[PDB]
């Protein structure tokens, strides 16, 4: 019921441009990568050991 | 003799007018009922990671 974290992405994570319809990434390619937490992209969403 | 009436940034025109961030619920649009947000934070769940 908790809440890991919450990550407003990053540069890397970030979208240019959503044509109505689209999707990022577009139709064609894998999703992207969400690998962080904090405002520069350097380190990466934790867990607890129970967890 | 007074811009603002009420004190808050909206001068009494604009309040009596209704013309500002139309989001804003309908008595604030008397010059002396105070557009003005009252935002507290409710607490939900704890999460204890032992380090
Ligand atoms: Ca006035």
């Amino acid at each position: 019921g908790d809440t890991l974290s919450t990550i407003k992405a990053q540069e890397n994570q970030i979208g240019n441009n959503l044509s109505p319809g689209d999707t990022y990434p577009k139709k064609g390619l894998s999703p992207l990568a969400l690998n962080t937490m904090d405002q520069f992209s350097s380190r990466l969403i934790p867990i607890n050991y129970d967890q | 003799l007074e811009s603002n009436t009420a004190g808050d940034p909206y001068t009494d025109y604009e309040k009596a007018s209704g013309s500002f961030d139309k989001a804003i619920k309908t008595e604030a649009r008397d010059p002396l009922v105070a557009a003005y947000p009252i935002v507290g934070v409710g607490m939900e769940k704890l999460i204890i990671s032992t380090n």
